[PDB]
This record gives C-alpha cells, structure tokens and sequence, in this order.
C-alpha cells in the first residue's frame, strides 16, 4: 500500500451545510492502510471513535468525533473512552491521529451533575500529556473548549491541518454577534460581516494555529510523511514520581 | 476535427452526466467555449469542472433545476451563448423550450419542432409511416375508446395483442394481452394507469410480434434534404423494456435486409424532413420481417457503439449540421469496420427484479482504460454519490475489435478489471450475458433475460474446474495474508523466530459445502491440493491493490477481495460474481465443531433520542413498512439534525412523537414491529 | 516637566482601582471583595511582590483600541508572596475589568507566574472569578486557555496547585480548577458550569438557575468537583492559609515536619 496514495473520494464527503451529517469512519477507512481499522468500544459512547490502524506499516491510534451520533458533541462517556485510549497509546510509543469535528460539550443538568468538568479534564489532560507524535486534521467544526480539548497545537501538538470546510470559532457566529454587538442589535449586517471573516479557517491560519489548509485528497499522503519525520521525536519534562490525573 | 471552419463560439449543454461530459469533450476537440448547467447537489460533478464555466440552475430535484425553462433562458442570456445541446431526455422533446428558444437568435441543435410534434404521439407516427409506405405492425387505426371496441378489434387484429398508451415512454404503458377478457381488463387498467402516469388517455392497440429482435438504424439528416443511414444496431437485451446490452453489427441481419431497412429509414426521414441525428427502431421477426416502432427524435443513448464501427463523431456532425453546412460524407462512404459491443453499467442490484435502483456514495472507482480496445463514457468520479433525483446509472462501457469473439473477450476482461466500491452494480449480469452460450451463438430475442433466468438472477454457476480454481485462489490468499502477518522489522532486543511451517491444512466452507485444502508455499508459487486435485497458483501477491491477477494452471484470472475478517470470512469477486468463503485451519475447524449456534432475534423495535431536542420533522406514520438505512424521525438538536434510522426492516407500529415536539434523552419516539 | 513620571503614577492609580469605582462599589454590594483585597488577606502582610502590573491587552477589534477599553493590569493581579514564611505564587482575577474575561495579556501573566513557580519549585494558588473569555479578541483567547491548561498538566505532580472559586466561572474557565490538585468554593457567590442556564433552556428545555446548576452546594454535595465550601471570602482565605501550611512546596521536598507539644 503506497504511502502517496490519493484519496479524491474525501474531496466532497463533508456536506455543504453544517446542518447535515457524515460518517467519520468513512474518512478513517479512506486514509488508513488497506482500509483495515480495528475499532475499540464500537458500541459504547458512539459520538467518539477510537481504534488501531496502520500507516505505512506502522501502528497508529485513531481518535475522532462522530457527527452522526449525538452531533459529535463531547460528554462524560466519550471523554472517558478517549482519555484512556490516548494514555495507553502514549505509554507504549504509538502515534496518535485525530479528526476534529465537534460543536462543543453536551449541555444539561445531567452532564453537570455527573461531573462533566472532571471527565473533560481527563480528556484534555490525556492529550496534553502525550509525548508520542500527534497529527490533527480539522474537518468541519471546532468551537469552544472542544477546539483545544481535541489535540490542538497549543497542547504541544506536532502538525495540524484544516480542510477547506473547517470552521474554527470561539463560539457560534450568531451568539458571538449578539454578545459583541449587543447595543448594535443589527445582526442583519453584523452577522454578514462576521461570517465573512470568522466563518472560515483563516483566523487560526494567520495566527499560525494550523500549519496549512490542505486539500482532503492529499490527507493520507501528508500524514504518512509526517509520521516518517516524527519517528525520532523526543521531549523532556520535569521529573516527578507520577502526576495527578483528575480521575 | 478541422478548426479552420467557423462554428458556434459558445454552446450550453442542457443535461447532466455522461452525455454532458461527452458533449464537453467533443466541443473542446473542435474549439468551442462550453457552458454546463448544474443543480446545487451536482455543483462538483465531472461535467461542471470539465466545462469552461458553469451556471447553477436551482435546487436538487430535476423538476425544478434542469426542467426549469426560465433558469435555462436566463443562463443563456447571461453567458452570451450561441447554441444549445439537450443531449438526450429532459427538454430534448420540449416544444415549449424549442419555441421560447427560437424566440431569440440562439438555435436548437436538433430536429425541427415539426418532427418533434409528429413523432411525440404514437398514432400519428403510425399513420405517417403508413403514408410513408413502410412496413408497420398490423394494428387498429385510431384510438380505442371502449373495452367492447377493444375486444371487437382484437377479434381480427390477432390473439397476441399488445396495448400501448399513446405518447409517453420509458417502458411504461405497454402490456401484452391474450384473451378478450384480457383485452377488456387490460384496456381499463391501461386507461387508469395512462391517466395517472401519462395523462394522455389515448391508447394504441396493435399486434404483438412474438420473439422479435429490436434492431435500430442510426440516421443523420441535414438541412439540405439528405438522409444517411449509419448501418444498424441491436438492442435485444432488454430489462423492463429498457436496453442494457447492445451490439452494433447485428449477426441475424444480412446485407440485403440492411440496405432495405436503411432505404426505408432514409425515405421516412425525408418524408418527416428530419435535419439532425436520430434513430429508427424496428422489430425483426424470425422471417426477417421488420415493422416501424418509433423514430427517436434526439441523440440516441446507444450512439457511441456505431461510432466504433464507423468512425464519425455524431455530436460533431450534429453541430456542423446545426450550423448549416452540407454533409461531408456520402452513403457509399458508410461501411462496417470491425465489431463493437457495449453495456450500460447501472447502480442497481441485479439479484432483485433484474436490477432495482440503489443509492450510496462511491468510495472507490476505477475504470479499465489501460485495457486494449475499451472506451468508457461516465460522468462518475470517486466521491460521486448516487441519488434518487436522477437516473441510477454509473457508466457505459464499449469494446471494439476485429470480430465478435475478440470484442466479447475484451468486454469480459474490462468487466473483470472494473472497480466500483460503495454501491451495488450489475456487473455480474453483464458478464454472464456476454459469456452466455446462447449470446455467443447468436440466438437472442427480447425475452433473453426472462427465459434464460426464469426464476431470477442467481449468479455464475461455476463448474468443477472453476470451483477448484476459486478454492485454490482463496487458500493461497489466506496463506499469503498469514505470511505477510509474520513479517516484522528487526527488533535487536527480542529477535523474532519465524515459524517453519511447510504445509497449511485448511478447511474452506463455500456456499454450504466444506473442502479440505493442503497449501504449500515456495517463493511466489502455491501448490494447492483441493480434494486430491493439484493446482499451482502464481502471482505477485500484492495484498493492497484492489485488483489481483493470478495464474492458476496457466489460466490467468483477475479477482478482487472486497472483504476480509480475522474470523475467516472473505468476500471475493471471481468471474464477476461475489462469493463468500470461510477459511479456517484444521484444528480451528475441529474446535469450531463444538461451538453452538447463536440465535439472532434482537428487538430493533424501540427508538431512542440521542439527546433532548426538538424533532424537526417526522417522515413516518404508524403502519409504514421501512427497511434499514431509511431515516425514521429527524431530530434537530443544537444547530444539527440527526436522521436516525431503523435497525431492521419492520413496519412502523407507532410514532409516539410528532413534528415540532421537544423531548429529552432516551424518550419513547418510535416503536417498530 | 517630564510626563513620564506623572503617567507612571496615573497608570499605578488606575491599576489599583481596577476598571472603575462604581464597579468596585457594585462588587462590594454583592458581598464580594476585590482581587487586591483577596491577595492582601491571603499573603503575609508586606510580602506581596506584584508582576506585570502595566501589561495591557493588544486587541484592536470592535472598538477595543479605544482608551475607554484600555485598563492597566488587564483584569488579573499576579505575583508572589509568603504564607507563614513559605514562598507561594498567586494570581487573582479581577471581575471589575470586562467581567474578568480572559485575553492574551491575562493568559500571558498567568503563564509567566506558573513558569516562575515551576522554575523555583513553589506552589500556585489561583483565585478564579471570570465571566468567561473575551470574545471580541477571538480565537487567540482560546489559545490563552490552552496555554494555561498545558502548564497545569506539566506542573501536575511537580508543584501543588490550589484553586479557589470566588465568583462566576463559565465556558473554558472550568478546566483549570479541574486540572489542579484541590478546588475550594465560596457559598452563594461562586458558580462552575460549562454552559449557562439560558443555553440549557434553549437546548435541553429545562429552566434552572445558576445556584442549582453550578453552585457551591451542587459541586460539593452531588458533583464531586469541589473539595470544600466556605461561608464567605474572609473565612475561605483563612482556611486556605490553614490548608496551605500542610503541603510541601515541591515533590522534591519531604513532608513538612513542625514542632509538636
Ligand atoms: C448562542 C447563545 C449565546 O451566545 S449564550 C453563551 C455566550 N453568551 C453569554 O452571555 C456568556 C457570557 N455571559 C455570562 O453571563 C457568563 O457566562 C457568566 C459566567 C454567567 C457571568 O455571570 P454574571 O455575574 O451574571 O455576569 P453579568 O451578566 O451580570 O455581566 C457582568 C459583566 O460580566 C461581563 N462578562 C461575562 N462574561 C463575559 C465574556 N465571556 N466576555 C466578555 N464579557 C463578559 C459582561 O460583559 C458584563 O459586563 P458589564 O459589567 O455588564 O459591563
Ligand atoms: N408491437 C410490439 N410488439 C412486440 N414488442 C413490442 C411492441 N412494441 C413494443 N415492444 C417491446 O417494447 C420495447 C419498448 O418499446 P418502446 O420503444 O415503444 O418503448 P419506450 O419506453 O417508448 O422507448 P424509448 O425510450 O425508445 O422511447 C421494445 O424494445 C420491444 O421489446
Ligand atoms: C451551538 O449552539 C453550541 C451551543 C453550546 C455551547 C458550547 S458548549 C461548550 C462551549 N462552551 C461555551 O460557552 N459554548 C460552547
Ligand atoms: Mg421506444
């Protein structure tokens, strides 16, 4: 299986409007070697996908958001499911690949009473601790804290790319307009000017938060290349007996 | 392809798919700026990116995007277009489009409105043919208005009487009847179905020719009163009165019949004053008696195949004629060059109803363009999804050669080397049709698919030698996968000791039988003993390429591996048919004998809401029979709608929730069977 | 006449009064102390050393460039000090300036003090009172959060980290307390939730108030997020000093041994 294989079928898998959904497992199958993917916990907390695959014959760990199930939102179960998989992959020198399409954290009294804060911290900590190579690709959305929970550059990420349909924002364009232009209350033009500058990956790109805006069809050909370079990655951290996971 | 002559600078193509791609290609070959229309869904199709520029016409449905005349008019107005090509279908027969189009300076590339209105209706075409002193089906003249009239006419016009609703088309509104009671009941049924579908309410009743050959003559009329017949074609292989496999040089027909039919078609075209490309369909019986059926007044779909035996670009000649130039060819210049056979590859399941439309998204798509003598016409690229709004057809595959046998062999090779993954297609049907003994011999009628497979499409019944070849190939693939799994990079801390197993003793379960296989590996050679018979398999054993070529006992085979599980299940496409084989080791089979059967009943009758939210819409009601993949109740939740689907094929027992209702997580929404 | 010295004095007097006087009156009306009062209560008298006093936000969108939207300190007071003679780094979020919402400068100051603490090997105490993240600045604000979060994960098991929630805290400013070793809250004035009640009503369609969604009782009795709750800010800071006396300054140091009677 050549490492330079093109994947044109991913060039239009993301629907035009953010309202529709798509299957992330299709992207994962199109990207990995021979489309062979060993999914872990496939039936539990289905709004997140974790598994083992191969890139250029090297074992890799795949994490991603599933827009089909629960809109791709993060909750307690998905956070706990992802955190331990990431920790195991980091403990045994296995690279991590992340596909990001997440609108935010699931709200409600149930999530707060169950302690969504602790488990979201679990996932954030798991991604921040990793010293293995990590590659992130943002497909459609990254809003709120879920943006940097899902292996952002600011957690010592290695390479991050954005598809042309990426949407990186602090929070929803509307709610941002009313919270910023509260006195203006002229969303007719306020939203139009907001969706022209911030409803696009250009802000994070010009700040350098993403390395490059790549065509989807080159995804695999990029990732393999990165995994060939990052194989010698070594980082140093302050000494400690062990850290304090927020368990 | 002379570019010196002046021709229209701007052409708009009012179609989509393969035909739009073909017109764009032939316009680029002759130096014409092209315009392509497209709906919102098809905004990234092949013909849009191949065109110089494109104009969106409207929403997804064809009744609002490509059938919207006003959008086409404004698109032509803005783009300064000079000509328009309708391809086939859609507005190619629209008189209103023709008149509003001729209202301005732009010209319609095709036949005149007079021919369109003459041939749109069936009875007028039949009476014109009668006035054209050409052979026709003996049938009633006019429209039958009562069942009693139907039966009294059926007394004399023949016991095997066919009733056809006037106008319309597409294979509907046609039905065969035997008895007078059959005559009257078919009359009434045709009446209400024509009212519902066509709305014309006019019925044409005529004799049904038994076991006919659907021959077709391609004519190229011009503006100077010249008609040329471009040989013949055969479309006998039909499904629901829709053609699937075609052959340009018809073997049953001979030179004298060819000349007679060509002269008849030319005379009919001159009578109708046709001034573009078209086709005439005849039903040749056993005794070489043909009768006029329909003269298609547009670019016929099966046009490319005759090109392979003539060498003339039909679209180019249509454009040149529309300009006004005289025909550059003579009747004597037309001849037969080699052989050409083509098949239409649809996105349908051939196992059910001989092909029923399916939907999906194409994850993998590759055509055998590298194979010799193969032409592929397709508006399909990887990532293209098959929808319900349009014709569920993938591509058209044409093979040309010196003679019939070479063309059929190349067609079989091309079908074996065709990669489609994402939807279900009818490649198995086409390959079995081309390799059928009757098809090779030459005994074909319009009932080929019906009589050859009476109980339905079942798959390629493979013989003993073919079964041994398949088992050997599957076992060799299994052993190759194991050997690849044994290969690791050097560790230098815990060295790997590769096992020295020489013989692999496998149990291969196929269909229902179980076979014992002994496989041995020597380099790239696999010596496989299946039930005593010894075979040798050699290949490069590339486990990642979608197409794998092997050589079993000298015979070269091309197979695909569409699925593979660690349990032992494997789906392999061999000779066009997908076979499921379960491969285990002998010890694994002996231990599996103890395993108990797992009964799988499940529930799949309770639907749970993923989160609290407002159900945007519900498309089901209690008592709706639904299957897997169909959305049940789309729920809007936090600027995102989830189209939740049923787990199994069961009738909807109850829809507890309704549209515009707010629910919590895991509430009672839908109960199924 | 040199305007540099008078400018320095004016900027100092503006920093000590935060983002205004009527805002401070409103803060005290709700029973809440200001950030500098909290720092003064927490640390030993005459031991606070402030850092990044004049650091300013650099956003220039939606009118943030106007001097009316320019406040020295930028809604956070960071520095070092001593509790019972032992060194500790501290930051207090000033709700007066833009609701205490995070920005580039805010996160930079917090990250600077955290880096200094991990360099010398001293604990970090953070008094959280932040309405959220400055949304006019945009994506950069998120980066701030993430930077802070990274340092938390880097400091876990190296230096003790304590968080005291003394006001509303929503959005991404709920994960820094979660990543720290211990979290305390003040009753009836502190809130911890990812999304406010209005969003919950819009999405889940259930009407709740702030107190029952993220209040101290909720997070100390049925959520397991907070460790203790205190009646008011004075008692909370006294108990924080008492608790701080227990811990070692770093994982390299042994357990503190006192004099016993
Ligand atoms: C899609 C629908 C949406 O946009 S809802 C989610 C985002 N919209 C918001 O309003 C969230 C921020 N508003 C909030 O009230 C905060 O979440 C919380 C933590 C609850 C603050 O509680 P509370 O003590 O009642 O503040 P308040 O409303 O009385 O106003 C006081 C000052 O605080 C400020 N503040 C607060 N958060 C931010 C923020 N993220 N960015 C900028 N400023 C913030 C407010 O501007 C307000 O300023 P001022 O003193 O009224 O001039
Ligand atoms: N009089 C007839 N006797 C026997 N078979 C007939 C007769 N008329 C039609 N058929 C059968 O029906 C098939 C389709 O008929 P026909 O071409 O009229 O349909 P259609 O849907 O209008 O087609 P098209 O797309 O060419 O307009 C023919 O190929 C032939 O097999
Ligand atoms: C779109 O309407 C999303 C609304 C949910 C808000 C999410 S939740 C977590 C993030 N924190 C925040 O304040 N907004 C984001
Ligand atoms: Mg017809």
């Amino acid at each position: 299986d050549p490492s330079d294989r093109l994947v044109p079928e991913l060039d239009t898998i993301v629907p035009l409007e953010s309202t529709k959904a798509y299957n992330m497992v299709d992207i994962i199958h199109s990207v990995v070697d021979e489309r062979e993917f060993f999914e872990i916990m496939p039936n539990y907390a289905k709004n997140i996908i974790v598994g083992f695959a191969r890139m250029n014959g090297r074992t890799v760990g795949i994490v991603g958001n599933q827009p089909k199930v629960a809109s791709g939102c993060l909750d307690i179960n998905s956070s706990v499911k992802g955190a331990r998989f990431v920790r195991f992959c980091d403990a045994f020198n296995i690279p991590l690949i992340t596909f990001v399409d997440v609108p935010g954290f699931l709200p409600g009294t149930a999530q707060e009473y169950g302690g969504i804060i602790r488990h979201g911290a679990k996932l954030l900590y798991a991604f921040a601790e990793a010293t293995v190579p990590k590659v992130t690709v943002i497909t459609r959305k990254a809003y709120g804290g879920a943006y940097y929970v899902m292996s952002s550059k600011h957690l010592c990420g290695d390479t991050n790319y954005a598809w042309p349909t990426a949407e990186i924002a602090v929070m929803g364009a509307k709610g941002a307009v009313e919270i910023i232009f509260k006195g203006h209350e002229n969303v007719e033009a306020a939203q139009a000017e907001y969706i022209e500058k911030f409803a696009n990956p250009f802000p994070a790109a010009v700040r350098g938060f993403v390395d490059d805006i790549i065509q989807p069809s080159s995804t695999r050909a990029r990732i393999c290349c990165d995994l060939d370079v990052l194989a010698s990655k070594k980082v140093q951290r302050p000494w400690r007996k062990h850290a304090n996971i927020p368990l | 392809y002379d570019p010196n002559e002046k021709t229209f600078d701007k052409i708009l193509v009012a179609n989509r798919g393969e035909i739009a791609c073909r017109v764009i290609r032939t316009c680029k070959k002759m130096g014409i700026k092209t315009v392509a229309i497209h709906s919102d869904v098809d905004a990234s199709s092949v013909h849009v990116k191949m065109a110089d520029e494109a104009v969106c016409v409207g929403p997804a449905p064809t009744s609002k995007s490509y059938l919207n005349m006003d959008a086409i008019m404004e698109a032509i107005k803005k783009t300064r277009a000079q000509a328009v090509h309708p391809g086939y279908g859609f507005l190619s027969e629209n008189k209103e489009f023709a008149r509003c189009l001729a209202a301005e300076d732009v010209v319609f590339i095709g036949p005149d409105t007079h021919a369109i209105q003459a041939m749109g209706d069936k009875i007028e075409s039949k009476l014109l043919a009668k006035k054209a002193e050409v052979n026709t089906i003996p049938g009633f003249d006019g429209v039958v208005k009562d069942a009693e009239e139907a039966v009294r006419i059926a007394r004399e016009i023949g016991y095997p009487v066919m009733i056809k609703a006037s106008a319309g088309g597409g294979g509907k509104g046609m039905r065969i009847a035997w008895d007078d009671e059959e005559t009257r009941d078919g009359f009434r049924l045709s009446s209400q179905e024509a009212a519902s579908s066509f709305g014309d309410d006019r019925l044409l009743i005529e004799k049904f020719i038994d076991n006919p050959r659907h021959i077709e003559i391609q004519v190229l009329g011009d503006k100077h009163g010249n008609a040329l017949w471009l040989n013949e074609r055969e479309c006998s292989i039909q499904r629901r009165n829709q053609k699937v496999v075609e052959e340009a040089p018809s073997i049953f027909l001979d030179a004298e019949t060819r000349r007679a039919m060509g002269e008849q078609a030319v005379a009919l075209a001159r009578a109708v004053k046709y001034s573009s490309a078209g086709t005439v369909e005849f039903l040749v019986d056993s005794k070489k008696n043909f009768y006029f059926l329909e003269m298609n007044t547009r670019l016929q779909v099966e046009h490319p195949v005759t090109e392979c035996i003539t060498g003339l670009d039909l679209v180019q000649e249509m454009i040149r004629v529309a300009k006004g130039y005289p025909l550059r060819h003579k009747q004597a210049d037309i001849r037969i060059n080699g052989w050409a056979v083509e098949c239409r590859v649809y996105a349908e399941d051939p196992y059910k109803s001989f092909g029923l439309p399916s939907i999906g998204r194409l994850s993998q798509y590759q055509e055998p363009l590298h194979l010799p003598g193969v032409r592929v016409d397709s508006g399909i690229q990887p990532g293209s999804d098959i929808s319900i709004y349009y014709d569920p057809m993938i591509s058209k595959l044409i093979t040309y050669g010196s003679d019939r046998t070479e063309a059929l062999k190349r067609m079989a090779d091309a079908l074996d080397n065709y990669v489609i993954r994402g939807v279900t297609h009818n490649i198995a049907l086409l390959r079995e049709v081309i390799i059928n003994s009757r098809f090779v011999k030459g005994d074909i009628s319009t009932k080929f698919l019906s009589d050859v497979y009476p109980d339905g499409f079942k798959g390629h019944m493979l013989t003993k030698s073919e079964k041994n070849q398949l088992l050997a190939i599957a076992s060799s693939l299994f052993v190759a996968f194991q050997l690849r799994a044994q290969h690791f990079q050097e560790n230098s801390r815990m060295p790997v000791i590769k096992p020295d197993i020489a013989n692999w003793e496998l149990s291969v379960k196929l269909h229902d039988k179980v076979h014992t296989v002994v496989a041995s590996n020597n380099g790239s050679v696999f010596s496989v003993e299946v039930d005593g018979s010894k075979l040798n398999v050699t290949s490069t054993w590339n486990l990642a390429s979608p197409l794998l070529s092997v050589s079993v006992d000298g015979t070269q085979r091309t197979v695909q591996c569409l699925s593979r599980e660690a349990g032992g299940n494997m789906s392999i496409q061999f000779l066009g048919t997908v076979y499921k084989v379960n491969i285990l080791t002998r010890l694994a089979a002996e231990l599996n004998k103890f395993m108990l059967e797992k009964v799988t009943e499940d529930t799949s009758s309770v639907l749970r809401s993923p989160m609290p939210g407002v159900v945007v819409a519900v498309s089901v009601k209690p008592g709706d029979a639904v299957a897997e993949g169909q959305e049940i109740c789309v729920i809007e939740a936090m600027k995102m709608q989830n189209s939740m689907t049923a787990g199994k094929t069961g009738t909807v027992k109850s829809v507890h929730c309704q549209a515009g209702d707010t629910v919590g997580e895991g509430d009672l929404l839908v109960e199924l069977e | 006449a040199t305007s540099v010295n008078e400018r320095i004095e004016n900027k100092r007097r503006t920093a000590l009064l935060g983002g205004g006087q009527r805002r401070i009156d409103a803060q005290h009306k709700r029973g809440k102390l200001t950030a500098r009062e909290r720092i003064s209560l927490l640390l030993d008298p005459g031991s606070f050393v402030e850092s990044d006093m004049f650091v300013e936000h650099r956003c220039a969108d939606f009118g943030m460039a106007a001097d009316k939207n320019k406040f020295p300190g930028d809604s956070v007071v960071t520095g070092r000090g001593r509790i019972n003679g032992r060194l500790v780094y501290v930051f207090s979020q000033d709700f007066t300036v833009f609701g205490g919402s995070l920005s580039g400068a805010h996160a930079q100051k917090i990250c600077k003090i955290m880096d200094q603490a991990i360099t010398v090997g001293a604990p970090v105490i953070g008094l959280n009172d932040s309405g959220g993240a400055r949304i006019q600045e945009g994506v950069e604000s998120l980066a701030g959060y993430a930077d802070i979060f990274l340092r938390n994960v880097t400091a876990s098991g190296v230096i003790p980290q304590i968080s005291l929630i003394m006001g509303p805290c929503a959005g991404g400013a709920v994960y820094s307390p979660a990543l720290t070793d211990f979290t305390f809250m003040v009753k009836d004035t502190s809130y911890l939730f990812i999304t406010g009640p209005d969003v919950v009503k819009s999405v889940t369609n259930e009407d709740v108030t702030q107190e029952e969604l993220g209040g101290a009782k909720t997070h100390t009795t049925m959520s397991g997020v907070a460790h203790r709750a205190f009646e008011n800010d004075v008692d909370a800071l006294c108990n924080l000093r008492d608790f701080f006396n227990y811990l070692p300054l770093s994982s390299q140091d042994p357990a503190p041994v006192r004099e016993c009677h």
